[PDB]
């Protein structure tokens, strides 16, 4: 009885369901769906004072499922919750679709990692892809959940749209000085090195191929069934040893490195965001904020970044958070003497 | 029994009849005939 | 089995230590 | 420069306490 | 192309007429092109 | 943009023309691989 | 003394780079 | 090891092995797990309601939120 | 340089830079993905108390992993006609994705060198009377203007910072 | 009514509706 | 066991050595607790709990020690404030010395268990392979945890045979230690209710005693034994790491949000008490109650306690420090020497002006003075060439009520321009940055540092949980799949 | 106490620079 | 032949280092 | 900080003394 359903879900179809597909397909379909519902139809006028739908007039770059109203706090904003009282429209005007999307997305991400584990167990391979997927989930939980929980409200989370993310990026520089954050520097290093490794390994394989065909199109020199290497690891090791000084000699270590580099970068950036939830910032170097203030001649690129951050902060915040009602007169706004 | 608690219990009692066992009583029917 | 650390792992470990220390030195000094 | 004093001694134990560990592990592997 | 002859039309026209009749603006509370400045950020939680 | 793509395309055809005339533009010969017939680069190896 | 730490650590990266090129473990074919 | 230490070197050796003696013994079939499933849904309901109650989604008289 | 460039050119709204971001983040995705797949379907050669990297011998001719098993896993993960069966095509894609996208983002820097900046959507959504409804691009402008009026402070004697 | 008929329609019965709505939005005078 | 990252698996099949290496982690943990508290007390300033509490001084372990019952030292003093002569036996030192002695004893016991690994407890009677019965051991352990929970919450927190726990008023001025009756109703789920904590521990002690008794006499089902890899101790590690990272997130959240367990006399205020102006509204409400009690403005404003005014410093928000601004809070703004009094800014037209306080987000903030209407009336300019507003152009005067400047009025542009900077940081205070060589840049409290570290701990223990769950399930294919 | 500042760092490198050497030599002997 | 250092030599070396350092610490501090 | 060095070094002598008695290399008869 109970075994029949297990045998059902483990079947070979066009899309594998599995047991994880109960916690993945009902959530992901909602989260993805609530984005398309949001970015087509609902406004951010009552949460943000901005327009963020195709119905407003926005395009794909400037639509978002923006974060909830700043007065909603860290409320879950359930549809039946007190802030909507079951009323659908009042739930969409206060940014309840952001919480719908974010919660269904984190459950979809859990369901997808469970799916990766389940399919590895069914087929019988190691679960390294789920381990590698723990880095996007660490980043998702840091950016969309841990950061707004550490802040005032869900409002300061990232909106589910392109330009909302661009605002989030510039907000993080101006208010957080996030480029100066070393955990983010390791994140950048990990991601850039992951892209370097991807490119260099693909081109190295493609240029150390064996003559396993007769045509000039070398893409037909490989069969799925063959048990032999399609590219010379010896020639590749020789080339990179005499170009770069070092080379891989172990194929398994190479492909573990290709796993390890972007995953650990992405995890280190998640650590940096976890720090920015509590405002624990690598904002400044105390020695240089001191020296530049005892010496009106000491200019470094860092001091010019601190000035740029103040310029961003004062010239964004009056329309970034409109619940705060920041009033800055034109003559306290830091200008650079236009 | 504040309204914000009545809706909480009602969401329990409704979503049990939305995804918990509309889907399970359908999984039984669809697992008996795709054995 | 006894523990190993081959030469390549030693060089990799030395660089990751040395570069990570160079990165975090500026912030330990503040 | 108003820098952290212990920032020197934090920098050098951060980078040679692991380093000697690696050399210990390497040397005992090589012998 | 037989059972979907009108099925694809009926659905597409349904979405078109959902926008065109103005039901979308009332469906999601979206401000119409002249409800923006007759600006109201909601300032309270339990009663928006 | 045109100068950059055409410098890339020139590098492509320069490498490919050299390799096709040489006789190794379709891959490494499995029968004889040039690195296998080269002396080691490591100074300790004799 | 803050520049001294930076220069010493940079010398450690340079020494590791030299020793990992010059005195590297030879890759033997099988 | 096949030889254990003397009882003078470890007095509580055999008195505490009786507890570590049926390692691997199970009950056949699904066991008492049907009650375990009821508790896995009840404790998840408890965690959900206590989170909603902390969060102020559930405002019952008694919680200042 | 990044901040001043955003202030003066709005690179975030430049499509070549969106391609560059897709390239670097997707190259990291594909690097982690390809590495986890080759690592996950390794042929058993070693014991559990020794590194799996000892299963490969430098110059061994035999394939050290199972393309079939990694392929079957990836295909079950998304759909059937998605997983590369072929490996030569697979590594051409690994080469091509971040290389082509970094080509495009280098080209984006280069056309912004001639002041052909990114997309501009300021004052683009108007209400019935004509009032500008702010969008998210407007908020990005407002932050870029923040950066814009603070860079090279004692060096713009006229209000128009040209190139 | 099968599994094939639901995993190709729950994604596409809404999608055509959305596309029809968005095509109507290209003709809205605001 | 041969790769460096696998070496501790040499005790994975050796439960006597496993107990040894656990007792050594215990010795290190307790020795760290003892030595850290000794270092926290060598650096502690107990002279005043009003302006130099432990949360301003970077005290990490001291709040946790004093939250249960140990508030007074053998030196006489107490973190509540009173000096006496007979501070019981359980002082701040006795606790650290007890942990140091425990650490020494545990080091010796770990030495014994490393040497005498081959005892017939860890090998079953029928064969001689090393095994530990995880369901039985789990039941015994769950029962032990149940008695300890039940007892701690029903005898140490109630105070029946225990010191009690720290309770406080909402304003956080009357912080003391007393035994708390349990709260079984809905009121027990109030986060700022200590009877809820007491009732939680009682109820969960009964629950864990019953579950431990059920996990000692009932063997696991044959499907769940192989399903959850119950013979694999690694699987136990994975589930424990799950409990460990989700507790870390809950602990970090309840430290950042503030519960009855983290009161503000020990960990200081939260950032959310500054965000909503909690102490600001409290003081305004108290002041106006005194004003309507026939008292003068200066007389009402001088009954505000210095401890109640100090909570309105944004320098005491835990969301205002930095990642690498290391150390204690008084390493930043400095040592507070006194409350300057409530500043009341008045324009040249005789209008009540209020300086916009700065939020937690801003490293620096434009000083802009509003009025009852909320229109800008003065500010500290930047462009100063079309600046229609401004202190000296409008002639803004600051007059203080309460504190050290009670009755004093300032009208100099320099002085008003300075006190309008200190007014946006909350209640103005005088800071001596010479005692601690304070650099002037704000630092987070022990509340902020604990929350941030235990969030990092939650994240890495999430990964460690995943790593060991995947290793426990996929044990058969770790070396590789199949030829 | 007017003691040499570097007398701390002289004391600890005098006594652990040789010490790690010995441990290196011991560990590689034991393995 | 490779270098050795047996356990007894390690203990002797550690004590001679540690006691000599304790002796000369008082004079390095001065 | 001068007493700290002395106490740390004395702890190092005490640790060496313990480990050279407790965990000493066994003297085997030939
Ligand atoms: C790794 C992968 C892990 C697996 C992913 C699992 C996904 C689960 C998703 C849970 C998200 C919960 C958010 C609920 C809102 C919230 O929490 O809501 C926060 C509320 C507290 O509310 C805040 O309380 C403060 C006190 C002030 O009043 C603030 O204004 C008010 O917003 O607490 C609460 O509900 C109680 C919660 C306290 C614990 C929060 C820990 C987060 C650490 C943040 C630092
Ligand atoms: C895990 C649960 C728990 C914890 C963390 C504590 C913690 C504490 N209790 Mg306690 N207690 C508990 C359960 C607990 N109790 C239960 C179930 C009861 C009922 C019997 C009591 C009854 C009790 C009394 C009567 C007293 C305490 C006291 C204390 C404090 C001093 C004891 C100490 O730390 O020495 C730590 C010990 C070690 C580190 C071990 C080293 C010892 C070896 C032999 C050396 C301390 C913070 C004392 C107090 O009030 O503090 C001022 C006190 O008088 N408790
Ligand atoms: C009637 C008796 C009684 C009373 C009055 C209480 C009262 C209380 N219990 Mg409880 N309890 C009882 C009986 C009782 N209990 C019994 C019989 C059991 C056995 C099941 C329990 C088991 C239990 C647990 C496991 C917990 C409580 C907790 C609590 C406190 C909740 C308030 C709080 O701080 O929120 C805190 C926690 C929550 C509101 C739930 C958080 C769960 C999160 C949302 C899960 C998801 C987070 C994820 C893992 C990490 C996030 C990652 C990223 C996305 C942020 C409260 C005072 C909680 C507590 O003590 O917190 C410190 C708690 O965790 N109790
Ligand atoms: C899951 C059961 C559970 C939960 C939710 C708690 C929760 C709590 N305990 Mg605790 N405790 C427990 C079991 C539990 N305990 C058991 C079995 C013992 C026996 C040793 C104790 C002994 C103990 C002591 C001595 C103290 C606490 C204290 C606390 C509070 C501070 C720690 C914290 O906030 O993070 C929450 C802890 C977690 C594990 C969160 C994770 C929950 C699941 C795994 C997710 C907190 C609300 C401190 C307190 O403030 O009491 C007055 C305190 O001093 N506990
Ligand atoms: C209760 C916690 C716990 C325990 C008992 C273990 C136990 C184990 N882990 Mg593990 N792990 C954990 C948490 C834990 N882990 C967490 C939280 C993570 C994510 C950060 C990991 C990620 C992880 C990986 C990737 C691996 C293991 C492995 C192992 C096994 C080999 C032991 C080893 O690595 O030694 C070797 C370690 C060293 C020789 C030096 C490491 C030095 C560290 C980096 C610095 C030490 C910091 C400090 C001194 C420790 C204090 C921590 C503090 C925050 C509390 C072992 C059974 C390995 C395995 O699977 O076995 C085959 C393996 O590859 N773990
Ligand atoms: C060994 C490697 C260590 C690497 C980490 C070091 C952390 C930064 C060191 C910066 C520093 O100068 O510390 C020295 C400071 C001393 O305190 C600081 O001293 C400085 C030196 O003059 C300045 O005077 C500062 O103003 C003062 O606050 O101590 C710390 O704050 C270190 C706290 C570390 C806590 C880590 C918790 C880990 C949790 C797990
Ligand atoms: C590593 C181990 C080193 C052990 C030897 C250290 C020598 C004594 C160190 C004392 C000291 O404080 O040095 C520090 C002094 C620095 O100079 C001194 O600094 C002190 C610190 O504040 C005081 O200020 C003194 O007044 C000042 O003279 O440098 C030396 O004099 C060391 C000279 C060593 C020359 C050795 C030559 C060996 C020849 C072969
Ligand atoms: C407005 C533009 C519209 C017109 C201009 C063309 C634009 C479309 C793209 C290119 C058009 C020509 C096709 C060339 C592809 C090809 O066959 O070579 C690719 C070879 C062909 O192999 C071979 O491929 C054969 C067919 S197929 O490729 O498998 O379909 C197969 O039979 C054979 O066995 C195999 O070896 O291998 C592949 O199939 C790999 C495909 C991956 C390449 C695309 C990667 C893009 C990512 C980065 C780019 C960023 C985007 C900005
Ligand atoms: C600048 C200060 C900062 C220093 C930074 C540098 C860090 C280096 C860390 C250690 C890296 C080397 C590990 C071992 C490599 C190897 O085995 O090489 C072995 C080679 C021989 O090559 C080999 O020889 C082997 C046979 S044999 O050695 O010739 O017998 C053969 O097997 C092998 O294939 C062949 O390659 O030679 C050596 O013996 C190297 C050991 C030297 C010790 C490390 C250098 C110490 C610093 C020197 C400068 C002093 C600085 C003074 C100022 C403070
Ligand atoms: C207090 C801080 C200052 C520390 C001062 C102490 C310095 C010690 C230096 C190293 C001396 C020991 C060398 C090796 C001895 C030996 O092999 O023992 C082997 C023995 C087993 O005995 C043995 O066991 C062997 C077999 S086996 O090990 O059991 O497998 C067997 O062959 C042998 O006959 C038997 O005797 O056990 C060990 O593994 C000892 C290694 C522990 C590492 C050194 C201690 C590290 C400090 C611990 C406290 C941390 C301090 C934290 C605060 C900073
Ligand atoms: C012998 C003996 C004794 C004694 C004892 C003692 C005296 C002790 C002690 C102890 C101690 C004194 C301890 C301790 C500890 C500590 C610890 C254990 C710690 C730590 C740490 C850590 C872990 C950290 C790490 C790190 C850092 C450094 C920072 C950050 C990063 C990292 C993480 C890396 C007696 C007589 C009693 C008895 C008999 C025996
Ligand atoms: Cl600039």
């Amino acid at each position: 009885w109970i075994k029949q359903l297990d045998d059902w879900l483990k079947r070979d179809r066009f899309v594998f369901i599995g047991w994880s597909g109960l916690l993945l397909f009902p959530c992901s379909f909602l989260a993805i769906g609530a984005w398309f519902t949001g970015t087509t139809f609902v406004t951010s006028w009552y949460t943000h004072g901005l327009v963020s739908s195709y119905l407003e007039g926005c395009n794909f770059l400037t639509v978002a499922v923006s974060t909830p109203a700043e007065s909603m706090g860290h409320s879950l904003l359930l549809l039946w919750g007190p802030e909507a009282s079951g009323d659908f429209v009042r739930w969409c005007q206060i940014g309840g679709l952001w919480t719908f999307t974010a919660l269904h997305g984190v459950f979809g991400l859990i369901g997808f990692m469970l799916r990766q584990i389940e399919i590895a167990r069914l087929v019988g391979i190691r679960p390294y892809n789920a381990i590698a997927f723990s880095a996007p989930i660490a980043v998702y939980c840091a950016t969309f959940l841990i950061y707004p929980l550490g802040q005032s409200s869900w409002f300061f989370g990232p909106g589910f749209g392109v330009s909302a993310i661009f605002r989030f990026l510039l907000f993080f520089q101006g208010f957080h000085n996030y480029t100066l954050n070393p955990f983010h520097m390791m994140g950048v290093t990990g991601v850039l090195g992951g892209a370097l490794l991807c490119a260099i390994h693909g081109a190295t394989v493609q240029n150390t191929l064996f003559r396993d065909n007769q045509s000039k199109n070398t893409f037909k020199g490989f069969s799925t069934d063959q048990g032999e290497e399609t590219y010379s690891m010896v020639t590749a090791n020789r080339f990179w040893s005499q170009i770069f000084g070092i080379a891989f000699s172990n194929k398994r270590w190479l492909h573990f490195f290709m796993l390890f580099v972007p995953v650990t970068g992405l995890w280190m950036s998640a650590i940096g965001m976890a720090g920015l939830a509590f405002n624990l910032r690598a904002y400044d170097f105390v020695s240089q904020e001191i020296r530049a203030a005892e010496d009106p001649e000491f200019e470094t690129f860092y001091t010019k970044n601190i000035l740029l951050n103040e310029g961003l902060r004062a010239w964004l915040s009056e329309m970034d958070q409109p619940a705060k009602k920041f009033v800055f007169p034109d003559e306290v706004l830091p200008r650079g003497f236009s | 029994m504040t309204p914000s608690l009545t809706n909480f219990m009602l969401s329990l009692l409704a979503g049990l009849l939305i995804v918990v066992v509309p889907a399970t009583i359908a999984l039984i029917f669809i697992s008996q005939r795709d054995q | 089995q006894p523990v190993e650390l081959n030469r390549t792992s030693l060089y990799l470990g030395l660089l990751v230590v040395f570069v990570t220390g160079l990165l975090f030195s500026s912030y330990f000094f503040n | 420069m108003e820098t952290n004093k212990l920032g020197f001694v934090a920098s050098v134990l951060f980078v040679f306490v692991p380093t000697v560990f690696l050399l210990i592990l390497y040397i005992q592997t090589a012998s | 192309w037989i059972i979907h002859s009108i099925t694809i039309p009926a659905l597409f026209i349904a979405g078109w007429l959902f926008v065109s009749t103005g039901l979308a603006y009332d469906a999601f509370g979206t401000p119409r092109p002249n409800e923006y400045y007759p600006l109201p950020i909601v300032d309270d939680r339990y009663n928006p | 943009i045109f100068g950059f793509f055409f410098l890339v395309g020139h590098l492509w055809h320069a490498g490919r023309a050299r390799a096709a005339a040489a006789g190794f533009e379709t891959g490494l010969d499995r029968e004889d691989e040039p690195v296998l017939s080269m002396a080691p680069i490591d100074p300790s190896l004799r | 003394m803050e520049a001294v730490a930076y220069i010493l650590i940079f010398a450690c990266i340079i020494g590791t780079l030299f020793f990992a090129i010059a005195f590297r473990e030879p890759p033997k074919i099988t | 090891r096949q030889k254990y230490v003397s009882n003078k070197a470890a007095p509580l050796q055999y008195p505490l092995r009786k507890l570590n003696s049926e390692a691997g013994k199970v009950v056949p079939g699904w066991g008492t797990a049907p009650l375990m499933g009821i508790m896995l849904i009840a404790l998840l309901l408890f965690i959900l309601t206590i989170l909603q109650l902390y969060n102020g989604t559930v405002i019952v008289e008694g919680i200042d939120v | 340089f990044m901040f001043v460039f955003q202030a003066e050119h709005n690179i975030l709204m430049h499509p070549f830079h969106m391609l560059g971001v897709a390239g670097v983040l997707g190259g990291s995705l594909f690097c982690a993905m390809h590495g986890s797949l080759v690592t996950s379907s390794l042929v058993r050669e070693t014991s559990d108390s020794q590194s799996q990297n000892e299963g490969y011998k430098f110059g061994q001719e035999e394939e050290t992993y199972n393309i079939l098993a990694a392929h079957g896993y990836f295909g079950r993960l998304i759909f059937q006609y998605a997983s590369f069966n072929n490996s030569r095509q697979l590594h051409f894609f690994l080469a091509a994705w971040p290389v082509v996208c970094i080509w495009f983002v280098a080209l984006g820097i280069s056309t912004m060198a001639f002041n052909l900046n990114g997309f501009n959507f300021n004052h683009s959504v108007l209400d019935s009377q004509g009032r500008v409804l702010p969008s998210w691009a407007d908020v990005v402008n407002r932050a870029s203007l923040g950066f814009e009026v603070m860079h090279e402070r004692n060096a713009h004697n006229f209000p128009l910072d040209l190139a | 009514f099968t599994i094939r008929w639901l995993a190709i329609h729950a994604l596409a019965i809404p999608s055509v509706f959305f596309l029809g709505s968005i095509a109507a939005m290209q003709f809205i005078q605001r | 066991g041969l790769p460096w990252y696998r070496v501790h698996t040499s005790v994975l099949n050796d439960p006597g050595r496993l107990i040894a290496v656990h007792i050594m982690h215990n010795a290190l943990c307790a020795g760290f607790a003892g030595s850290m508290l000794l270092f926290e007390l060598a650096l502690f300033d107990p002279s005043d709990p009003v302006l130099n509490p432990m949360w301003r001084q970077g005290c990490f372990l001291m709040p946790f020690v004093s939250r249960l019952g140990v508030v007074n030292s053998w030196q006489g003093w107490s973190v509540t404030g009173e000096t006496f002569t007979n501070p019981g036996f359980w002082t701040f030192e006795t606790v650290a010395i007890a942990h140091i002695i425990f650490s020494g004893l545990s080091f010796l016991a770990a030495c014994w268990h490393w040497v005498y690994w081959d005892v017939a407890t860890f090998f079953d009677p029928k064969t001689d392979e090393p095994v530990i019965d995880l369901p039985k051991v789990f039941g015994i352990h769950l029962t032990l945890a149940g008695i300890l929970c039940f007892g701690f919450g029903a005898f140490h927190l109630t105070g029946l045979f225990g010191p009690g726990m720290w309770v406080s008023d909402p304003l956080g001025l009357t912080g003391h230690i007393q035994g708390v009756a349990p709260e079984w109703g809905a009121a027990g789920f109030d986060p700022h209710n200590p009877g809820g904590v007491v009732a939680h521990h009682i109820a969960l002690g009964i629950v864990a005693i019953i579950g431990g008794l059920f996990h000692i006499f009932v063997r696991p089902p044959e499907y769940l034994y192989k399903g959850l890899r119950m013979g694999n101790i690694e699987g136990t590690l994975a589930s424990g790491l799950a409990v460990f990272f989700s507790g870390a997130f809950i602990a970090a959240g309840t430290m950042w949000y503030g519960t009855a367990t983290t009161p503000i006399e020990l960990w200081g205020p939260t950032r959310y008490q500054w965000d909503q102006g909690f102490f600001q509204q409290a003081i305004s409400r108290q002041v106006k109650a005194s004003i309507s009690d026939g008292k003068s403005p200066s007389e009402a404003w001088s009954e505000i306690p210095t401890k109640l005014a100090f909570y309105d410093y944004i320098g005491n928000s835990p969301a205002k420090g930095g990642l690498f601004r290391v150390g204690r809070m008084v390493d930043g703004d400095g040592l507070p020497t006194g409350w300057l009094g409530h500043p009341v800014f008045k324009d040249g037209e005789g209008r009540e002006l209020t300086v916009r306080r700065m939020p937690n987000f801003f490293e620096n903030f434009p000083v802009v003075l509003f009025d009852q209407d909320g229109i800008v009336r003065a500010d500290i300019p930047f462009r100063q060439a079309e600046s229609k507003y401004g202190i000296e152009q409008t002639g803004v005067t600051v007059s203080f009520y309460g504190g050290e400047l009670d009755g004093q009025t300032f009208s100099d542009p320099k002085d008003v321009k300075k006190y309008a900077r200190r007014a946006q940081l909350g209640e103005p205070f005088e800071f001596d940055r010479s005692v601690y060589d304070s650099d002037g840049l704000f630092r987070t409290s022990n509340r902020g540092f604990f929350a941030f570290f235990h969030v990092i701990f939650g994240l890495l223990w999430f990964f460690g949980h995943i790593w060991h769950g995947l290793r426990a399930l996929f044990q058969d294919v770790f070396s590789g799949i199949d030829p």
